[PDB]
């Protein structure tokens, strides 16, 4: 039982570590993008009517 | 002995359920798709920067 | 005779499992940070999606 | 004896209930490693485009 549970936890850790490495840069640049994009889209939308 | 085997199985299944959103291929696949759609859109916007600026 | 056979078989199995546990403990100190890493990863995804 | 038999019936029922909740998790072992690689590329691109 102990060996089997340890093997599964190790696999889970490996998977989480690989994801953290790639998600951290995207979350940090999100808020400036969303705000710049929304302002851009609203400005563009006012020229079509 | 039989109780012990089934108890282990239960414990394993419980661990898998609790971590499925971040680990299972199904859920990870859905996140990929959403990200690819946005990429393509941004590529397009960057390609038409001049026209959009003029407008 | 049956009991003799069963005990011998189990002893052999116990030694084999002991060798496997000694190889797995050389990797585990760092586990005190799992639930925290999972929630961190989940939170980053929720923010992006 | 009577206590052991009752413990088996309880655990067996708990397992059956959990297997039914995890029907979506039980399908085809696509190579989890491939999906992650692909995700890595998409995120990296997304970050660069943003």
């Amino acid at each position: 039982r102990d060996l089997t549970l340890l093997q599964r936890e190790e696999r889970l850790r490996d998977l989480i570590e690989k994801q953290d490495e790639v998600l951290t840069p995207v979350v940090t640049s999100k808020d400036p993008f969303k705000d710049n994009y929304t302002t851009f889209a609203t400005a563009l939308d006012s020229t079509r009517h | 002995a039989e109780i012990n085997q089934k108890s282990l199985e239960l414990e394993l299944l419980r661990l898998e359920k609790e971590t499925a959103d971040i680990t299972h291929p199904l859920y990870l696949g859905q996140k990929h798709q959403a990200l690819q759609a946005m990429n393509s859109h941004l590529e397009a916007v960057l390609r038409e920067k001049r026209s959009l600026r003029q407008r | 005779q049956l009991l003799i056979k069963q005990i011998r078989d189990m002893r052999s199995e116990h030694v084999a499992l002991q060798n496997q546990q000694k190889l797995a403990e050389k990797v585990d100190r760092k586990i005190s940070d799992k639930d925290e890493n999972i929630q961190k990863t989940r939170c980053m995804w929720n923010t992006i999606m | 004896m009577s206590n052991s038999v009752e413990a088996l019936l309880e655990i067996s029922s708990s397992l059956k209930a959990l297997k039914e909740e995890c029907v979506d998790l039980c399908s085809s072992v696509t190579d989890g490693d491939k999906v992650i690689q692909s995700l890595r590329l998409a995120l990296t691109d997304f970050h660069q485009l943003t």
